């Protein structure tokens, strides 16, 4: 699966939804296939691998243990109660299977929400016992770089990827261990309706014409204002965003955003 | 010599969650079969409690593959609970972002799904691309010279030399396998359009994002209507209009002649995987009230009974748990779900799945795009009837060829390409009320303090329900029951086999050690397993 040439991935998949694997798959510039073909080498990754079952066990035990070594990609959350049992992947538990692969990684990238704080099957109460990698792995030393978002903007992914590629080493992270090259400002400070929220300009609900004419989104829930991440200025699908779209933001880069920033439609 | 002995496939890759399929081979066929999901998140659990307008941002994360579904899915839910009757435009910006999810997910499926199932990229090495050029050129409108494929070719090449195979590693197909039957020329044409494909959908995704905020996971739905003011704009329309045209043309000159194509190569599919019973909810509708308004019509057909078309009533739908991880054996109607985990292991207690089994009349239905089209088809639906037929005559085949593996794979393409042009319909009739002055994309309502909802998609996998009990405002109990639950999900306290599980008995296979023939019936379906078991 690799050798040389190529820098070796490994992507695993845990307690997810596959958002995260999908942000992946709408990379622009560079795209997809010139990751995959050129900057990359794409050695396990369940959704789009062609071998199954037993081969794609081999191929994965061939990866981590190349003298080469790998940069390990995590998406979803660990779960952790009843001993793993709520996940398990060729009949071995999540918990498990990260505990031995990621602490040999050359570099772990936790990404999502899921991966990096333990995301929406995180949330109460939290019945599978679902963990972020890092809180996970703690006692076996794993520090994780966390992309954070559900899903995370795949610019910042690919980012940081780059990052590590060229200076064989991590970029400065926050202490939730983000890039700050993509997480070091508010949704808010970024926002186009941030002069309608200094002068209080409020939409009282989505039918009304302070809505259509685009004033804040603060008064029915917008999390903008404690959310990290750079979706006004980079976008989505090179197009649009949920404030530009009239929706408030959910905090969705935040650690127990579910929990802490719901009811969404409040503040 | 035919293997007689287990085979188990975990994980099942080039789907979206976690799959473990076990077979009993018997003289090289499949005699036996069961279906085992291996991951339980719980979002029912999660939900109760909470606000109901809040349920639709959770539960959008049951599966970001078919990303929208389930925030769609959700807000019908509670829009019905609430009793609001969103405006007209909220009802054809909400459609017209679901048509654009089929097209993209049902082209990423074929091409990079499912097509290694059936595809040797490694044999396009060997291709000669004048030879597939002309091939390419016979079955398309579009025109690909020896140049084009030589470039891809070339591409490849640099690729394997490396030997660093990357997703290929390890491929069934590699060194060559019995059960892969295209000529290197067919191989190279699809492995083109497989990477074509990678970034086409690039733009069928970005289509959603128009008037959704983002993909994945949209952000334009409330209770009420859509929060989008930016999608009544002609520059939005516009810009939707032109990714909605190119991703149209991909799919009437790229991904329907390569589906024809392969079909043609593997005819004997269609003698693999076939079901008995289908069921499928109607999606597009005129009136969110009414099923019948929808585009596709709701409907049940037992035993391939397609004469005798049954009306779908949402009551009896009952969700089976005596061989999931749940507690006990009760079957329940979702409205009184139960979602109470409870581990033995694989089959301790006869019990091995995390999906619960839905059954419809106490029979399992398969649900997805052989459903839709089989149902609409049999309801006189114009479109479909034009498609299939002409489908089933470029493949010189007859009706019963649908109830298989290939018929299946064959009906997402035809599902595609009819939502494809229909897309352009609901865009036309969207233009038409915009322009009769109708600006108004979200109404008000109020949140009753009791209630009970209910919301139904047909996604692109199936017949999805969401269903609310509202309890001093909040929910009291909030259940999912999701296309790959029926398909996929276990056998039931009568013990019958699921879709996925009786579609398995009989599966030739010539290779126990890579078993493709089993992958090409469960790709058929094209499983999502966060979405079976939330
Ligand atoms: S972070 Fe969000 S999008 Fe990604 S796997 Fe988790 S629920 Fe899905
Ligand atoms: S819409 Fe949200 S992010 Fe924008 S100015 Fe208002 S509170 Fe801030
Ligand atoms: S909901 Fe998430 S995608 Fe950006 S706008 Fe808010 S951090
Ligand atoms: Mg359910």
């Amino acid at each position: 699966l690799m050798g040389p040439r190529r820098p070796s991935v490994v992507y695993l998949h845990n307690a997810e939804c596959t958002g995260c694997s999908e942000s992946v798959l709408r990379a622009f510039e560079p795209y997809i296939d010139t990751l995959i073909l050129d900057t990359l080498s794409l050695d396990y990754h369940e959704t789009i691998m062609a071998a199954a079952g037993d081969a794609a066990e081999a191929a994965l035990e061939q990866a981590v243990n190349s003298p080469h070594g790998f940069i390990a990609v995590v998406e979803g959350g660990i779960p952790t109660a009843a001993n793993g049992i709520y996940g398990k992947v060729a009949n071995h538990t999540m918990l498990d299977i990260c505990s031995r692969i990621l602490p040999k990684a050359q570099a772990v990238i936790a990404y999502g929400t899921c991966a990096t704080f333990g995301g929406v099957q995180a949330a109460k109460p939290n019945p599978t016992g679902a963990k972020g990698v890092n809180d996970a792995l703690k006692h076996l030393g794993v520090k994780a770089i966390n992309i954070a978002g559900c899903p995370p903007n795949p610019y910042n992914l690919v980012g940081t990827i780059v990052y590590y590629l060229k200076n064989k080493a991590a970029p400065e992270l926050d202490s939730l261990n983000r890039p700050t090259m993509f997480f070091g400002q508010t949704v808010h400070e970024q926002c186009p309706r941030l002069p309608h929220f200094d002068a209080g300009e409020f939409a009282p609900s989505f039918e009304s014409e302070e809505a259509r004419k685009g004033w804040c989104l603060y008064e029915l829930g917008c999390k903008g204002p404690v959310t990290m991440n750079n979706c006004p200025k980079i976008k989505f699908n090179q197009t649009n965003w949920p404030v530009d779209a009239g929706h408030p933001c959910i905090g969705c880069s935040e650690p127990d955003f579910w929990d802490a920033m719901t009811p969404f439609y409040q503040n | 010599s035919s293997y007689s002995g287990p085979i188990v496939v975990d994980p099942v890759t080039r789907i979206e969650g976690h799959l473990r399929i076990e077979v009993e081979v018997e003289n090289g066929k499949v005699k036996n079969a069961y279906s085992s999901s291996t991951l339980f998140r719980g979002l029912e659990i999660i939900l109760k409690g909470r606000d109901p307008r809040d349920a639709q941002h959770f539960t959008q994360r049951t599966c970001g593959v078919c990303t929208y579904t389930h925030a769609l899915a959700s807000t019908r839910c509670v829009d019905n609970a609430v009793g609001v009757h969103i405006p007209k435009n909220a009802t054809y910006i909400r459609n017209l972002v679901l048509g654009a999810q089929y097209l993209h997910d049902h082209i990423v499926h074929f091409y990079h799904l499912h097509a290694l199932d059936f595809v040797d990229v490694t044999a396009a090495l060997k291709a000669d691309p004048a030879k597939a050029a002309k091939v390419a050129s016979s079955i398309s409108p579009r025109k690909t010279t020896a140049a084009d494929l030589k470039a891809v070719q070339d591409k490849l090449k640099t690729f394997v030399e490396t030997g660093q195979l990357g997703p290929f590693t390890n491929a069934y197909f590699l060194g060559g396998h019995p059960a892969y039957y295209l000529d290197p020329e067919t191989n190279l044409i699809a492995t083109a359009h497989y990477l074509e494909a990678l970034r086409l959908q690039v733009k069928a995704a970005r289509a959603m994002a128009v008037f959704g905020a983002k993909n994945p996971h949209t952000q334009f739905t409330v209770v009420g209507g859509v929060t989008c003011y930016d999608a009544l704009t002609p520059q939005r329309i516009a810009e939707f209009e032109a990714l909605w045209k190119e991703t149209k043309a991909f799919v009437d000159e790229v991904y329907i002649p390569d589906l024809l194509v392969v079909a043609a190569a593997y005819k004997d599919w269609t003698q693999y995987g076939g079901t008995d019973n289908f069921i499928t909810f109607g999606e597009f509708p005129k009136d969110e009230y009414d099923l019948n308004s929808r585009f596709f019509k709701p409907g049940v057909v037992f035993k391939r009974d397609f004469k005798n078309i049954k009306p779908f009533d949402k009551m009896q739908i009952e969700e089976h748990v005596r061989h999931s991880w749940y507690e006990g054996a009760e079957a329940r109607h979702p409205w009184k779900g139960q979602t109470q985990p409870k581990y033995t292991d694989l089959h301790g207690d006869d019990r091995y799945s995390w999906m619960k089994a839905p059954r419809y009349m106490g029979e399992p239905m398969e649900t997805g795009p052989l459903a839709q089209v089989l149902i609409a088809y049999s309801q006189g639906h114009p479109k479909v009837k034009a498609v299939t037929d002409a489908v089933l005559a470029k493949l010189g085949v007859g009706p019963e060829a649908l109830f298989s593996t290939l018929g299946r794979t064959a009906a997402r393409g035809i599902e595609t390409a009819v939502i494809a042009e229909y897309v352009g319909v609901m865009l036309q009739e969207y233009k038409d009320n915009i322009a009769k002055g109708d600006n108004v994309i979200c109404a008000p309502w109020e949140m009753p303090k009791q209630a009970e909802g209910v919301g139904f998609v047909n996604a692109p996998r199936g017949g999805l329900s969401h269903w609310i009990r509202i309890e001093d405002g909040k929910i009291g109990n909030f259940q999912l029951v999701v296309p790959s639950t029926w398909t996929l999900g276990p056998r039931c306290d009568k013990n019958k086999l699921s879709p996925v599980e009786a579609s398995l008995i009989g599966t030739p296979v010539a290779d126990a050690k890579r078993p493709v023939e089993i992958l090409r019936t469960v790709h058929s379906f094209d499983p999502c397993i966060a979405c079976g078991v939330h």
